[PDB]
């Protein structure tokens, strides 16, 4: 079915699945999460509360047992998903902390992208900051490798950037996009990396020991921007085997990573689109829209 | 032909109830089968015990005929609808109005409920029907299109939800919602003072002084005739065991078999005592819970109870 | 007749019976009105001749003049005769089940009570005047679109906002006007029963 | 009472951003012409324009075809008797009292079993658009409608308010003109409005082509021909439009002449191509020859 | 065209549905019973 | 295999349309075989535009369904000398060349516009009469007429 | 529509009562069928009255 | 053919693939419709959502 | 000049019905003066 969800108040800018495929949490402008279950009737069971700010991009661990979420007033937060409260208020941020990202299998860490200046690497534990690289200006998205070793980062100069871990320097820095980059995901292969950007393109690159110098993979064609500047997200699939994009077009874009071509771009939203979520089980898309509420396709 | 009837028992009177002060026009029974009702002329409302036949109760408001009565499954309410255009919502813990629904510009002539939302219908003179809500009192819709007096009116669940037919000689299939007719039949060639329901088979027949008629839900497509009875018809009651009984108003009334409609029976009962022989008629026939006895509410002041007749067999009384 | 496919050179069809059996010549450099063909005529007012799905002339377009396809009109003589449908088994005739009926019910109930509530709102007048709701955003394109104007642009998005009403002000126009009632619905095909004859006897009688 | 969701308005009076802001109110004001109570949109139509406003009922605009303001047909734009005229139609919409409102219940009534797509009545019968109205129709945006009005006292003198005279403070209009005094009710009644006058006369002194005198005169003299034309091109703007007989594609003076076979089939043809036979951008001159 | 006018008998009154309980005569037991 | 007359004897009237394989021998050998073929039964007028063209023969009955015999669809044969100067020329019209597939066009006037665009493959042999009472019929604003106006037979020449 | 009062009862009665007897047989058990006189039935019926209280 | 939706048919609910979703219509547009005729069209002049 | 319905005779069809198309063409019919 179609399956379309509401209860949100304004935007919902950020949905994503339970690492389980069990729950769902959807956030926005409403500065409060909401909770539901994916299967039965898709019904909600819990609120989480306290972000004084918009909740801007939310972020599961890989187990699904504590949730990261960053907020629009300076703050990060981690939650605990068996109760939804704080354990911690990731302070310390010297502006809009827009990105979050913690460390898939590694050492618990994070790295958060900001409107400050810096990307922060932060301890869980210590509330305390890890390490900090000021390269000038907003960071708008961040995500980790899979080595827990380099940090990846695009904003507004539209040079993507990694710095090493253990010597803090502009590891690798790409360019080929022609305005801001707006949304890093990496595949579950741990080196394909998808890179969405309002210039109405689409990248895919890959972070490996021996990577061409230049790598620059596979380029798609749809994405969107206007007035708005809203923040566009991507995602691969479980898989990586469909590329899915939202665009402040209203239009569900669904690509695949094999032959690039246009699988969809479906209709049924009312405001931009603004994240896409897949389950990690099923062919199940969740999105997440400024028109209130999300959508639950299947194909 | 037809295939051969069914065998149905013949019935026979075996009550005479008298104790109104004009014609007795509207019948019902309770829910749980234990009373029954009647409006009359005399514009009151008498409640009688239906084991007994005694008298229960004398509820006396109108301010003319009560041409209508009904009682609610759903809520302990009794609704009854006069010749003084208004309609009344009688609740019976206390014996008491507590509700009137107003807007109708003459007499009502007939009224129904709707069995699983509420709503009343009302069908009246002025060539109108309505649907009341029955707990704001507001007439939700004005089921307007006819063009003489709304004699009858019937509602049910399943679509189209109502049917009203009239002295225009014509029979309406409205829907509720939309509140607007779908189907207009106009087979008959005198005014259209009855109409029932099959209680389960998605059918409906409709009596007027040419012939009965049969038809077919959803749409009302036209399956059969039922003639023999030229007289002015006032009722039709069906049993769920297939009888249909058609009372007229010269007093005469047809047993018929609902699905070959083979007439079985014809009774032409005796007027009381004082009466004149120009004073026999039969305005309602109602079955009761059990569908085991039949009550009439007659043109001479009585109400006559038929039980089936248990020592009749095929060979007895065969079946033409 | 219309000259060999080939050899159907120099000769320009004027009148159709060089059409032969019918046709139009596409290589002859003439506009060919091949039995009746090519000539806009006059709007005429007579509404479409249809015909059925066997070649029958469908004269239920007369009685159903000016009304929707919901509208079932019988007017043919086929619905009259009795339909042997003396049968206590067929399910063809059983009622809908249950569980559909209930959803007619939950519709139903919703679109007649929301209406009562507008119905009865009005007879609380005493109007509980709630917030007017925020504003909406509508994306309009014009059909005159092009760049002579809208500045290039196809579509042009508006904010709507509803204006305050004064609690204090009486009502503004005079409701009660009188009009004779409009003509009704398109009169229905009488189908009765053929009338039978009335002696002289009986109308003296 | 009516309710919309919109209004239906020309893209002149709309205005020029793309971007809108818009007031309803409802029940707001009675119709001028269906008399009846309406909901009022409010619009500002640009900076230092005037507020304009939706000033007669959907129903009476669904009607006749018009923008609720701007009163101008929604298609070509003209006033509504020149468009009505030059659809050759016969607008039989009542004009007395009693007669005018009974008809306006029922038009409303029937209007009402609509999908709210186009116009009801001729007004789907009549769309065939004669070459006259393409040709009277407005080109781009005369947006000098909304502009404020005439500052009595800037006029006198005495506008007071320094630049912010509520009205523009220039001359006033001579109340002599025709084009002065046009009342709402006969401007969508189309009886005696005098822009439509003007606007006829103006097609009527509009260049067409000329017939000749003789029926034996069937060579048809095309001007400015151009040497980017074929023979067989000519004849594909003269072929199918009935037959022809010969054509003399001059180029020693880049004309044309087409024998016909048919007098009615290249009257036509000519008459429509009158300076507007746009083939290959060659104004051609479609006359009759000597 | 919805008037303003009002009514002494438009009040609000009697605004709760009574349903027939369990002992009265519910639909469940007239279903049930003999 | 060149059928000469296909007869489609419509609800509306009869007809047979000529098709010259010589002008036009893929469009021609298609058409034969799909009337043969009995494919076309149950296609609604896709398109009736008045005294311009009576399109039909859509799986679909909405305009983005027809096969062709050869797949989906196949290229345009051309003539130089054929055109659509007068009714009834039966021409499968394209929304790209060589993607002709089983939508059917009939010409009812003058079309020197289809020349180039669509294939004009034959003239329609029987029923002019019935063509021009069609194309006078009312139609919706999609052009898919308000009366579901269909083809009882569809049948090529013996 | 206003109600039937105390002063409308008797007026109130007889318009009813002749509405139904115009239903009744003048339109329902006719075949005098070319104008079947329910205008002039209606006089008889007021005379019958008129005849009863005058024993 | 495949799977194909009518165009005028706006209420979906089916998932459809591009081209299951945004196949073109075959055939010529009638040259008989202005602009306003021409157009998508929810309202009389124009569609607004 | 204040009469509110006289004029509903004299100047127009009072309350004008068009007959019913069907089947055959009205158009070129029309008919004589007196």
């Amino acid at each position: 079915p179609i399956m379309l969800l509401s209860g949100h108040e304004g935007e919902v800018y950020c949905c994503k699945f339970h690492p389980n495929g069990s729950t769902l949490a959807s956030a926005g402008f409403d500065r409060l999460i909401l909770l539901w279950n994916v299967y039965g009737d898709c019904d909600n069971y819990a609120t989480l509360k306290g972000h004084s700010g918009a909740v801007m991009e939310l972020h599961y661990n890989t187990d699904g047992s504590m949730l990261f979420s960053a907020s629009t007033d300076k703050t990060v937060a981690v939650w605990d998903s068996e109760t939804g409260e704080r354990v911690k208020r990731l302070k310390g941020h010297t502006s809009f902390v827009n990105s979050c990202y913690p460390a898939r299998r590694g050492p618990q860490l994070v790295c958060t992208g900001s409107d400050d200046g810096t990307v922060k690497l932060w301890d869980i534990r210590k509330k305390a900051a890890i390490q900090t690289f000021q390269n000038t200006y907003q960071v708008l998205a961040v995500t980790f490798n899979d080595t827990s070793d380099q940090i990846i980062s695009g904003g507004i100069d539209n040079d993507i950037k990694v710095w090493d871990l253990r010597q803090n320097k502009l590891t690798y820095t790409m360019r080929g996009h022609a305005d801001s980059v707006t949304g890093l995901s990496l595949s579950s292969e741990g080196s394909y990396l998808l890179s969405n950007a309002m210039d109405n393109t689409v990248r895919v690159w890959d972070v490996r020991p021996f990577a061409p110098k230049e790598r620059c993979v596979k380029i798609f064609q749809g994405n969107v921007h206007n007035f708005e500047k809203n923040l566009l997200r991507c995602s691969w699939s479980p898989d990586g085997s469909k590329i899915a994009a939202g665009s402040a077009d209203r239009f569900v874009y669904v690509w695949d990573t094999t032959s690039r071509r246009i699988l969809y771009k479906l209709p049924g939203h009312a405001g931009s689109i603004n994240e896409v979520a897949f389950h990690p089980d099923e062919p199940i898309i969740i999105s997440a829209s400024s028109d209130k509420r999300l959508y639950m396709g299947e194909i | 032909t037809m295939p051969k009837p069914q065998w149905h028992p013949p019935w026979k009177l075996y009550r005479v109830i008298s104790g109104h002060l004009g014609w007795v026009r509207c019948i019902a029974v309770e829910p749980g089968n234990q009373w029954f009702v009647t409006g009359s002329a005399d514009r009151t409302i008498k409640i009688w015990d239906l084991a007994s036949g005694k008298l229960k109760l004398s509820l006396t408001g109108h301010i003319s005929t009560v041409r209508g009565v009904i009682v609610s499954t759903r809520s302990p309410y009794l609704f009854s609808c006069g010749e003084d255009k208004q309609v009344k919502c009688w609740d019976l813990e206390y014996n008491k109005v507590i509700r009137h629904y107003h807007g109708h510009l003459s007499a009502v002539y007939g009224l129904d409920l709707h069995p699983t939302i509420d709503v009343l219908v009302t069908c009246s003179r002025d060539s109108t029907a309505r649907i009341w809500d029955v707990r704001t009192k507001a007439s939700v819709h004005t089921l307007s299109g006819h063009t003489n007096a709304v004699a009858t009116v019937r509602c049910q669940a399943a679509e189209p939800q109502i049917i009203t037919g009239s002295h225009d000689t014509t029979i309406r299939l409205w829907d509720l919602v939309a509140g607007k007719t779908r189907v207009t039949l106009t087979n008959h060639k005198k005014s259209v003072r009855a109409v029932v329901l099959h209680p389960r088979h998605y059918t409906f027949a409709s009596g007027s002084p040419d012939n009965i008629k049969q038809w077919k839900f959803p749409d009302g497509s036209f399956i059969q005739n039922l003639s023999g009875h030229n007289a002015i018809i006032n009722t039709l009651t069906v049993n769920s065991d297939g009888v249909l009984v058609s009372g007229a108003d010269n007093g005469t009334m047809h047993l018929w078999d609902w699905r070959t409609g083979y007439n079985f029976q014809r009774v032409h009962a005796a007027v009381q005592p004082g009466s004149l022989d120009s004073e026999s008629g039969i305005f309602a026939c109602a079955f009761d819970q059990s569908e085991s006895r039949l009550l009439t509410a007659e043109a001479d002041k009585t109400i006559k109870v038929y039980r089936e007749d248990d020592t009749a067999t095929e060979e007895t009384h065969p079946v033409s | 007749e219309p000259p060999p496919y080939g050899y159907r050179k120099g000769w320009i069809p004027r009148l159709l019976e060089d059409f032969g059996d019918g046709g139009a010549f596409p290589e002859i450099h003439v506009a060919q009105y091949p039995l009746d063909m090519g000539r806009k005529k006059k709007m005429s007012n007579a509404l479409a001749i249809q015909v059925d799905s066997e070649g029958k002339i469908k004269y239920d377009a007369i009685a159903r003049q000016g009304q929707s396809k919901d509208k079932v009109i019988y007017s043919k003589y086929t619905d009259l005769v009795p339909k042997e449908v003396m049968n206590a088994d067929d399910p063809d005739l059983q009622r809908p089940d249950e569980e559909a009926i209930k959803e007619i019910t939950e519709k139903t109930r919703v679109a007649l009570e929301k209406s009562v509530s507008q119905k009865v709102a009005a007879a609380m007048p005493v109007r509980a005047a709630d917030k007017l709701a925020p504003a909406q955003y509508i994306r309009y394109t014009p059909s005159q679109q092009g760049v002579a104007f809208n500045s290039g642009a196809k579509q042009r998005v508006i904010r709507m906002v509803e204006m305050q009403k004064d609690p204090m002000e009486p009502p503004r126009f005079k409701i009660n006007k009188k009009i004779p009632r409009g003509p009704p619905s398109p009169p229905a095909p009488v189908m009765h029963s053929p009338s039978r004859k009335m002696t002289v006897k009986e109308q003296q009688e | 009472w009516e309710d919309a969701d919109f209004p239906i308005l020309c893209q002149t009076c709309l205005g020029e951003n793309p971007y809108i802001r818009m007031t309803k109110e409802k029940y707001g004001k009675e119709c001028k012409i269906c008399a009846r109570p309406f909901t009022v949109f409010r619009w500002c139509p640009g900076v230092r324009m005037r507020f304009k406003k939706t000033e007669v009922c959907q129903t009476c605009s669904k009607l006749k075809n018009v923008c609720q303001t701007c009163l101008l047909d929604l298609e070509y734009g003209l006033p509504i008797q020149v468009r009505d005229a030059g659809l050759s139609f016969k607008d039989d919409m009542p004009k007395s009292d009693v007669n005018k409102e009974y008809y306006t219940q029922n038009m409303e009534r029937e209007i009402s079993n609509s999908d709210g797509t186009r116009p009801v009545g001729m007004l789907g019968k009549a769309t065939s658009t004669s070459d006259m109205l393409l040709k009277l129709a407005r080109t781009t945006p005369y947006y000098k409608r909304n502009r404020p009005h005439i500052c009595s006292f800037w006029v006198k003198g005495e506008c007071k308010r320094g630049e912010e005279c509520p009205y523009r403070h220039e001359k006033p209009t001579d109340p002599d003109d025709p084009l002065a005094d046009q009342n709402i009710k006969d401007r969508y009644y189309g009886i005696n409005d005098p822009v439509a006058d003007k606007l006829l006369k103006r097609a009527s002194t509009m260049p067409r082509l000329d017939p000749p005198e003789d029926k034996t005169i069937t060579t048809l003299y095309v001007g400015g021909l151009g040497d980017t034309i074929t023979e067989t091109d000519l004849r594909n703007h003269f072929y199918q439009f009935g037959e022809i007989r010969t054509i003399t594609v001059v180029q020693r003076q880049q004309c044309a002449f087409i024998q016909f076979a048919t007098r009615q089939a290249a009257e036509v043809a000519a008459e429509k191509s009158f300076n507007k036979l746009i083939v290959n951008g060659r104004r051609l001159n479609v006359k009759w020859g000597r | 065209q919805l008037s303003k006018q009002y009514s002494s008998r438009d009040l609000p009154s009697h605004t709760k549905i009574k349903y027939r309980q369990t002992t009265q005569d519910a639909p469940e037991e007239v279903r049930n019973r003999d | 295999w060149q059928p000469p007359n296909v007869y489609l004897e419509t609800s509306m009237g009869i007809i047979v349309l000529e098709l010259y394989w010589k002008h036009a021998p893929k469009t021609c050998k298609n058409f034969a075989e799909l009337a043969r073929r009995g494919y076309y039964n149950g296609t609604k007028f896709h398109r009736i535009i008045k005294d311009f063209m009576i399109q039909g023969g859509d799986p679909t009955g909405t305009g983005r369904g027809g096969a062709s015999i050869y797949g989906k669809q196949f290229e345009d044969e051309l003539h130089p000398d054929l055109k659509f100067t007068g009714a009834g020329i039966l021409a499968m019209a394209n929304a790209g060349p060589d993607t002709n597939g089983s939508q059917f066009f009939v010409t009812l006037a003058p079309t020197q516009w289809l020349d180039g665009k669509h294939t004009i493959f034959g003239r329609v042999c029987q029923g002019i009469g019935m063509v021009n009472r069609v194309g006078m019929v009312e139609t919706n604003s999609q052009d898919r007429p308000v009366d579901d106006v269909k083809i009882i037979k569809a049948y090529p020449s013996g | 529509a206003k109600t039937v009062t105390k002063q409308r009862v008797e007026s109130h009665f007889d318009l009813e009562l002749r509405a139904a007897v115009m239903h009744d047989i003048l339109d329902m058990m006719p075949e005098g069928i070319k104008q079947n006189k329910a205008r002039t039935i209606l006089q008889h019926l007021s005379e019958a009255w008129r005849c009863w209280k005058a024993n | 053919t495949g799977v194909h939706l009518d165009p005028a048919v706006k209420e979906v609910q089916y998932n459809p693939t591009y081209e299951t979703m945004f196949a073109p219509e075959f055939g010529p547009e009638n040259p008989f419709r202005t602009q306003q005729m021409a157009a998508p069209r929810n309202m009389l002049s124009g569609y607004a959502e | 000049r204040k009469r509110k319905r006289g004029v509903d005779y004299n100047a127009e069809i009072p309350f004008e019905k068009k007959p019913a198309l069907g089947f055959y063409d009205t158009s070129e019919e029309n008919y004589q003066a007196l």
